[PDB]
């Protein structure tokens, strides 16, 4: 709550949005610190800082419901049914009811977020959570044994905002999930604060606010192609200044050159005069 | 070089393809004018969801998925290396029918000439859209589409996406496209305009019934029943109510366009239809001409030979509903 | 188990309910198609316990249905023990079986999110025999597995299936016709404009004046939903499991925790259904609000 | 067991009865393609009885291809044993040598919803093999997982083959025209206008009225369907199967009844079938009940 | 064996079936591309008794082609034992060791619907030898499964290989490369337009103005389909075998003969073929009736 | 090496600024640029020790797998034993070896899918997850005693290259965990003109290949689409063969003109061959 560069507001309204509905999506563009987000915040609802509860997985396309619940996979005499991560995660959390036990779950725009989850995509529920809302697995051999959510698990889901796919939209899961945004945070005082205690100039971090935020307007001027989910995040700027070496533009004329100008591109792609004028723009 | 206002085509190209604002767009071209509704339609689907096909997949995986083939697994000794073939159906994206919009828009963005936001557009929805792959397209490819599975909405830019190919031609570049002059050629228009009628009027005139016919001549030659040599007669369309029947042969003239001699070579056709046909109701018999014109629209009707036949215009470019209006308003005159 | 138990909590319409189990016990298949949120999944369990008149989950199968479900899993398959495979019956084989044992006593069976899955795969022989008039030995077929003709497998008389197909996706839709045959369809709708979702939220010390103002406003925004049924049909519309839970605490529901949810929720939802309209968006969303 | 017998309660004319056998007995593999509900499973069990002209199962096989059938599963696949894979005759291959025990009375095979199956896959080396003129021991053919040691399939002449293929779903539609050709095709109507149809209602406490309503309203409506063919083809239109069965107990037929009928299921098929404007769908369905 | 028994039946002219047989000799490696119902098979199986000058069913060896059709089966390959697995001689090699034994005796192989598997999966390593000039024991090679490198196989001058394709199918567009080299096509026409074919019809108690008024309808559907490219090429054009059918009886021929066969098996074909324009189906049927 | 090196030294100096801190690098230019030759001398300067076992290089394509790259079950004599991979053994290797850095070349990234390789790991690679606290347990590791998890001394750089046009936009997983960098094929640079001048080149054969290649260069990039600034040719083809023993000369160009630039330009263009043997002349004189 103190090296955090995001509303003290957000994450309130989350800690009672996620203890009440106990699923959501943090969703935002990348560079804005949602893994550092979601660790840190397991860490809170726990209390404590404690690893083994908290397990964090990076979803991509070729990822399957053979790996994440449930699965046939070889041993070294050969095949057998091999309990996913899932399935292992929520018996560790059923040995212990007491304690917060959370789940997340990087890069999820990209699978077919349906074929994973499967069964949980209605068990997740927070209310169709205990032994009544059980159900048999795709691959359990008897009906009888059976796979529910237990209450205290909580999941947390980030998603880059920057790469829309338009092949399937699911509004169900969106039931399931409840969306919260998250914005760059360079307005923040949080973000300055920790540059001004890192030995900033005062005019070097205000002028800079203004020149990403102005990029950032720009990107969601035009909403249908672009929109508030593509403008930059702040993250860039956290690591690489705490080995010593104090900001100045030099160091801010590395990242522009080094990190945003292929985004440039990646966004304003095959106009080259708008990255010239916006990265030099932000080099004077 | 007078020609219609372009926007004016596609609602006859749309009643061509038998299934919007238009006045948003500033582009007056064709190209501006497709592009826009395919642009749009694309997004229009992915709101209620693009098809998606399950395709059985049979490969190799250190695994159970679906039904695993017993004998390609033994002759290939893959349960060795902890492996089986099974087949399986992987859910995607990648038919035939969405891998053409996404090569069809590769294409519009080349398109040299093209508005510049509806090109900024296009290329976002092609990053859009990672697992689909590219093609390069053919008739053929529309050809095999012809089943018809997908739903309703996707026919119609499918339609779209035939026009584009077919009148996209290589210009300044080898990369870019350039449009073709569509509304120069007559054939082309003037066989946009019989297939407009004819569905058309199947919309419209619920009143009669509009089918097409084939017609076969009275003739009998001593050579040859079967008269290969003579001209195959089909009418352009006929619209039959149980008061009257009426034939109709429509055809674009550049020399019409013109406010003089006359072209109506067309009519030479016109008699030997209502000559072969023979009603069986025998309630009468008419006949239709009806040609565009842009200016002004004027009817006449003649008795030529015991038949009742107009000859009538259209004054395209005046505006949609006036020229739907005026189409029911000739129609009633000699469907009467 | 007992009528009354269900229809307390329940916010649909008795009538419906009752078209429910009149076609139920004549066809033996229904799909109950509405947009998600409306109690497919709440109704389907209490149903059941209606049908049979008695309280028992033994005699009652609840799955989720999903891409990576097939026949070899489902009906009859070959299937690993160890070193050996073996063939293995499957979730709706075994339970046919248990229903055998006791003819008189109905087993359900019920599937959520039957939509996702190829139907035609994975029922396949007995997309034939769950028939209502095609049900009994009369019509045993043999499987694909099945070491000989004379091994037959038919669904008893007493089985009755259940189908839940959120109609939000139409990608996702039973076009398989001659399937929707066999499946009598029972539309559900959200039931906003219902006097017993109306009493659950006045039990919850609720302004009677809020809550028959909220009514109204989805009512208007559904009917503006169903309007465009070439973009959306009535299936997208808003259903009304945003509002009942989460006031299990006791808290009141002022017009603060509607706008919380509102944001939360519902807001995002408008900016994916009017992706073209800003101003539409605002529209409405703001129209909730004042 | 005659003709009298099968065709009491048929809805389909005698004339079709006779084209089938006419084109079985010479050509001896035969399809039937309509609309589900026109009684083409209802037929099949029937017609076979008629061939060997007695009740008979044992020269009857019945089947449902699933779209995971395979050559495995028709002809000659490999199984595991306890420990290791073996052999299995499949049985179409079973069915045969049964078959092939005595020639003079006929056997019969029933692939009911044929047309799904990749049936070049399926049959394999039988496509060629099912035609009336390459069968006996003239065009024995040597099998894929036939021994090394010569030994030969051939399909036995008493050996007929009918398959039920509907129309509905145009994707799953016969497209090898080398296998459409040992196949011959039998169109199938809805059965509405037959006094045959009629007379079972009127039996069964119908008003001709009524009746002669019914018929003169679905009969317009499969006319809009059968002029499509962009999406909704002639083989789309309705079957007579949602009327027929249901009123066993008693119940009368009545316009609640039907009304029933046209809310719970064909409404929501006609509003799938159109998608594009509920008004057509609004006319369709308030003309039923009127 | 006669050419006289062999050829007279034949509706093909003796032009092409010289020119069959001059390629054969000299290739050895040949393909008949028609469509179905043009005698392909019916020819094949008469060719190899000319070429041998007898009726040895030994010397001749008939196969047809499908996906589980592979090299383990044709060539070489392990079949499982109850436990163990055992290498097997497959059928083309088991066939060449006859081959081998008679150099002088002409050795035919017979493979029907060949595009169905891919040549490479089966064949492989062999589409090496099986060219015409890379045979003998010069060229001889040891096999992918030969248990040492001094076990070789080589196809012997002697075998012709005969591949049966049909140009029905869309993925034929793209014919297979190992096709095209290897083997050497040819076309076989429908043949309708024949003394031979009309001699046969005319010898069954037929008129003549009935079979030419039928001539030329057929040879003017055909250049319909002909004539396109895009949809149905050349090779989709109807075959001349659903009027051999169906005369055994002595029926003689007649517009109710030739109705049963257009309503049964070529209507609907042309459904299939003119689904875009129905109205077209309905100007030949028609026609044809007439 | 440096000056062996005809890249600017800025470049060089560029990577290590970029590598040191993000971890993960892909050297993205034309084929014939030395980006394997580039990679294995800028690998031993990041070690500064010159040492090939740290250094390790593999090669994608398509069929290259999570078994192959990661831990897969191989036949014994009899039955089957899990088999550990590349990766898996390399890390491991390095594992032991904190302080030291340890390197690992990817070349032909793009032709194969990162995903079905990499697997869980590829979060992992990510520099801001690295080392025991993000240990993951394997997909085939069946006991949850032992967990894989790379460390922070590792170094992975990537050889792609811009050469086809077939390649449409990169894969997204790339993107977000690789730092990319465009490669000049390096021909204005003193140092592979001082490569020639100490083959006794002649100052003039010099210039004006240097110059003759440049005029091309900016015309292959001229074009906007199809053949970009990824296309134009790199300098690899020039090197080898002149230290060899044979000394340069216009001849020794003439055959390199034919040997790869003359069918690389028709693949390039192949639509006129007139303009191929237009450039085809300018290039012998
Ligand atoms: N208390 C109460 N809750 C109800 C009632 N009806 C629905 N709900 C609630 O709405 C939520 C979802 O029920 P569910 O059947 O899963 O809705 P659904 O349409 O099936 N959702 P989905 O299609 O996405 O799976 C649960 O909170 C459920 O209890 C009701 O009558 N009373
Ligand atoms: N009594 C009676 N019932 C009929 C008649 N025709 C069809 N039916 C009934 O309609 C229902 C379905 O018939 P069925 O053969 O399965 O049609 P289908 O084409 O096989 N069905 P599908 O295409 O969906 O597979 C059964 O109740 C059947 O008995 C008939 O002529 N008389
Ligand atoms: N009497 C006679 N019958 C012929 C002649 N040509 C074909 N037929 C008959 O046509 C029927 C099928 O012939 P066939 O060779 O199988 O055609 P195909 O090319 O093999 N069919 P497909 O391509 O579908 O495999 C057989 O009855 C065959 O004898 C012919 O010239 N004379
Ligand atoms: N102190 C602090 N560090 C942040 C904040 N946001 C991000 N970071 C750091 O930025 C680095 C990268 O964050 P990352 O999760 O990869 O970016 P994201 O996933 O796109 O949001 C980590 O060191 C983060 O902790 C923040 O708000 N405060
Ligand atoms: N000596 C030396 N050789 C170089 C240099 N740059 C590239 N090369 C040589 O060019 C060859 C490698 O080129 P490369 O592009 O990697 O081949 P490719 O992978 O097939 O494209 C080797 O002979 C390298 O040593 C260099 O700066 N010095
Ligand atoms: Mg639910
Ligand atoms: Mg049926
Ligand atoms: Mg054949």
């Amino acid at each position: 709550l103190n090296d955090l560069f995001i509303p003290e507001t957000t994450i309130e309204t989350i800690l009672k949005r996620l203890t009440i509905k106990k699923n959501i999506i943090l969703q935002g563009p990348p560079g804005v610190g949602k893994t550092f987000v979601a660790r840190r915040l397991a860490y809170l609802l726990t209390g404590e800082k404690a690893p083994q509860r908290v397990n964090m997985v990076q979803f991509h396309q070729s990822y399957s419901y053979e790996d994440f619940i449930q699965g046939y996979r070889p041993n070294g005499v050969g095949f057998r049914r091999k309990d996913g991560i899932f399935y292992n995660f929520c018996q560790q959390a059923k040995e212990q009811p007491e304690k917060k036990y959370i789940f997340i779950i990087d890069e999820i725009n990209r699978a077919n977020l349906s074929k994973v989850f499967g069964e949980v995509m209605m068990l997740m529920e927070h209310d169709k959570r205990g032994e009544n809302w059980s159900v048999p697995l795709t691959y359990s051999e008897n009906d009888e044994e059976r796979f529910y959510v237990p209450e205290n698990v909580y999941i947390i889901g980030l998603m880059n905002t920057a790469d829309r796919s338009l092949a399937v939209v699911d509004y169900a899961l969106r039931r399931r999930f409840s969306f919260i945004d998250i914005e760059p945070g360079f307005d923040t005082p949080q973000f300055r604060n920790f540059l001004l205690n890192k030995k900033a100039e005062p005019s070097f971090v205000e002028s800079l606010c203004q020149k990403m935020n102005e990029l950032n307007q720009e990107i969601s001027k035009e909403a249908t192609i672009l929109g508030k989910g593509f403008r930059i995040g702040h993250s860039y700027f956290c690591c690489g200044l705490e080995d010593g070496t104090s900001p100045d533009t030099q160091w801010l004329n590395e990242i522009v050159m080094t990190d945003i100008a292929p985004l440039l591109e990646e966004y304003f792609f095959d106009d080259p005069y708008k990255q010239q004028k916006w990265t030099n723009k932000l080099l004077g | 070089q007078p020609v219609i206002p372009v926007r004016n085509i596609y609602y006859m190209l749309t009643y061509a393809w038998g299934y919007a604002n238009l006045e948003a767009i500033p582009g007056n071209n064709l190209l501006d004018i497709l592009g826009y509704v395919l642009n749009k339609g694309v997004l229009q689907l992915s709101r209620r969801g693009l098809e998606l096909d399950y395709n059985p997949n049979t490969e190799i995986i250190p695994g159970i998925k679906g039904r695993i083939e017993f004998a390609k697994t033994i002759r290939g000794f893959h349960l060795n290396h902890g492996k089986t073939v099974s087949t399986f159906d992987m859910l995607n994206e990648d038919t035939l029918a969405n891998r053409i919009i996404k090569s069809t828009l590769a294409i519009l963005i080349k398109h040299e000439k093209l508005n510049s936001t509806i090109r900024d557009e296009a290329r976002s929805l092609y990053r859009k859209l990672p697992g689909i792959s590219t093609l390069h397209l053919t008739p053929q490819h529309f050809s095999y589409l012809n089943g018809g599975k997908n739903t309703r909405y996707y026919k119609f830019v499918i339609s779209v996406c035939k026009f584009i190919v077919n009148n996209s031609i290589p210009g300044q570049n080898k990369g870019h496209y350039r449009f073709y002059d569509f509304e120069r050629n007559e054939k082309e228009m003037s066989l946009l305009y019989q297939k407009f009628l004819y569905e058309f009027c199947r919309r419209e005139l619920t009143s009669a019934n509009t089918t097409r016919s084939y017609l076969k001549w009275d003739a009998s030659s001593i050579s040859d029943q079967s008269l290969n040599l003579l001209p195959r007669m089909e009418t352009d369309i006929t619209i039959r109510s149980s008061e009257k029947i009426l034939i109709v042969d429509a055809k674009y003239y550049k020399s019409i366009f013109s406010r003089e001699k006359f072209h109506s070579q067309n009519l030479y056709q016109l008699m030997n239809y209502l000559w072969s046909l023979k009603p069986e109701n025998g309630e009468n018999i008419g006949g239709l001409l009806i040609y565009p014109h842009v200016d002004t629209a004027v009817k006449h009707r003649y008795k030529i030979n015991g038949f009742d036949i107009g000859l009538c215009t259209v004054n395209l470019g005046q505006e949609w509903p006036c020229i739907h209006q005026e189409l029911l308003d000739i129609f009633d005159e000699y469907l009467k």
